[PDB]
């Protein structure tokens, strides 16, 4: 059997498409295509009105080229998709400061890394994890203190257990460690690992005292934001903006459309009163949110 | 208080003007937001079968994160999106 190229995907990109189209249209529109696999739709951005960028990823043995000229002139609920062949990633292997190859600071990323897998193994609900076991082995420091006490630059054992933690990082969670962020819709665009960053070649002068603990201070700092739950009001606070109850609102559902009325619509219409009730929690998980999508 | 019912309008309006659309669906309506996450976990857990694949294969054997493997890791990365596309070790054979 001949090997296929499936790391090689060809694909078009849409700069602005309207937030009222789903993907079920965008898909069935470029489905017809043979070698059609997946279309990725990006966060919509307030400052164009929540308006997404789109991504229609197509197989290697197609040619995007006339794909991209067959949709130029179509539009889809009354917006213009115009498509535009989007290449491949050229430079994937990105650097960073040469700092971060070092004894003392390679440990702080063990000790950030741990925490983050900690974190996201619990948010996601994988599983426990093989690659932490026996990580607080390598946190500890291990010196001859008495040795000296009587008589008077790298560590890749280290190193090979934090690539482990990094590459699980990036690979599971699409989280770029030295770069500090993540990569939500990773596995629905068209290149699913592409940039990826890693350490510099090496520092030219000295290792300097106080600079290798203010890159700790700087990169945490950072990271910190990805661990972030979701906000909430306060009860006063989300209760003052109108946090409808779903037992009461059922009420005046039940009240709007005596006694054997009400014994109808609970006994024989049972979709209905959950479907308020899901609606009232539509709602209400949107009211509690205290960081909501509205007009800048 | 002004700024209290402003916030009221403000709110409500956009609930009201982005209801059914699929994007706001999908963040807070309780089906969606269900019939999202076992999407997201049906798919993480593939991922999580590619690392522990390229674990016991040994493609990240004898690779660390430095630019003297550049190449070496980008090598890599193509063997994690085959394996996440589900191609077998002969599919790989393009890389060699």
């Amino acid at each position: 059997c001949k090997p296929r190229p499936l790391h090689k995907t060809c694909s078009l990109f849409m700069r602005n498409i309207a937030p009222n189209i789903s993907r079920a249209e965008i898909i069935s529109l470029c489905k017809r295509y043979p070698g059609f696999m997946r279309v990725a739709l990006s966060e919509p951005q307030p400052e164009r009105r929540f308006f997404r960028r789109g991504w229609v990823t197509f197989d290697r043995s197609v040619n995007i080229k006339e794909i991209c000229w067959n949709l130029q002139n179509i539009r889809l609920r009354e917006c213009e998709l115009s498509p535009g062949v989007n290449r491949d990633l050229t430079r994937r292997v990105r650097n960073i400061n040469g700092i971060t190859q070092h004894k003392q600071i390679v440990r702080n990323d063990i000790k950030l890394a741990a925490k983050l897998i900690h974190t996201l193994d619990d948010r996601t609900q994988l599983w426990q994890n093989p690659i932490l076991k026996n990580i607080t082995d390598y946190l500890i420091e291990e010196v001859s203190a008495e040795e000296e006490e009587l008589l008077g630059e790298r560590d890749e054992k280290l190193i090979k257990v934090l690539d482990k933690l990094l590459l699980y990082l990036r690979i599971v969670h699409s989280l770029d460690y030295y770069n500090t962020c993540e990569y939500p819709n990773e596995d629905e665009m068209p290149n699913r690992c592409g940039i990826i960053h890693v350490r510099g070649p090496m520092p030219p002068n000295r290792i300097s005292h106080g600079e290798v603990l203010e890159w700790q201070k700087t990169f945490e700092e950072k990271l910190t934001p990805l661990l972030s739950v979701r906000e909430s009001l306060s009860e006063e606070e989300a209760q003052k903006m109108g946090r409808k109850d779903p037992e009461q609102e059922v009420e005046k559902f039940v009240t709007s459309n005596p006694e054997f009325v009400r014994k109808h619509i609970f006994n024989k219409h049972a979709e209905k009163i959950e479907e308020v009730k899901k609606e009232v929690a539509f709602f209400n998980n949107f009211l509690t949110d205290a960081k909501r999508p509205a007009l800048p | 208080d002004y700024k209290l019912d402003f916030r009221r309008q403000q709110m409500q309006d956009f609930f009201l003007a982005h209801k059914d659309e699929e994007w706001f669906r999908s963040k807070y309506h309780p089906d969606e937001v269900g019939k999202r996450r076992q999407e997201a976990r049906g798919a993480l857990q593939n991922r999580l079968r590619v690392f522990l694949s390229l674990m016991e294969t040994g493609w990240f054997d004898n690779l660390l994160l430095d630019i003297d493997k550049a190449d070496a890791i980008v090598k890599m990365l193509d063997a994690a999106v085959i394996k996440m596309e589900g191609g077998t070790e002969n599919d790989l054979r393009i890389l060699e």
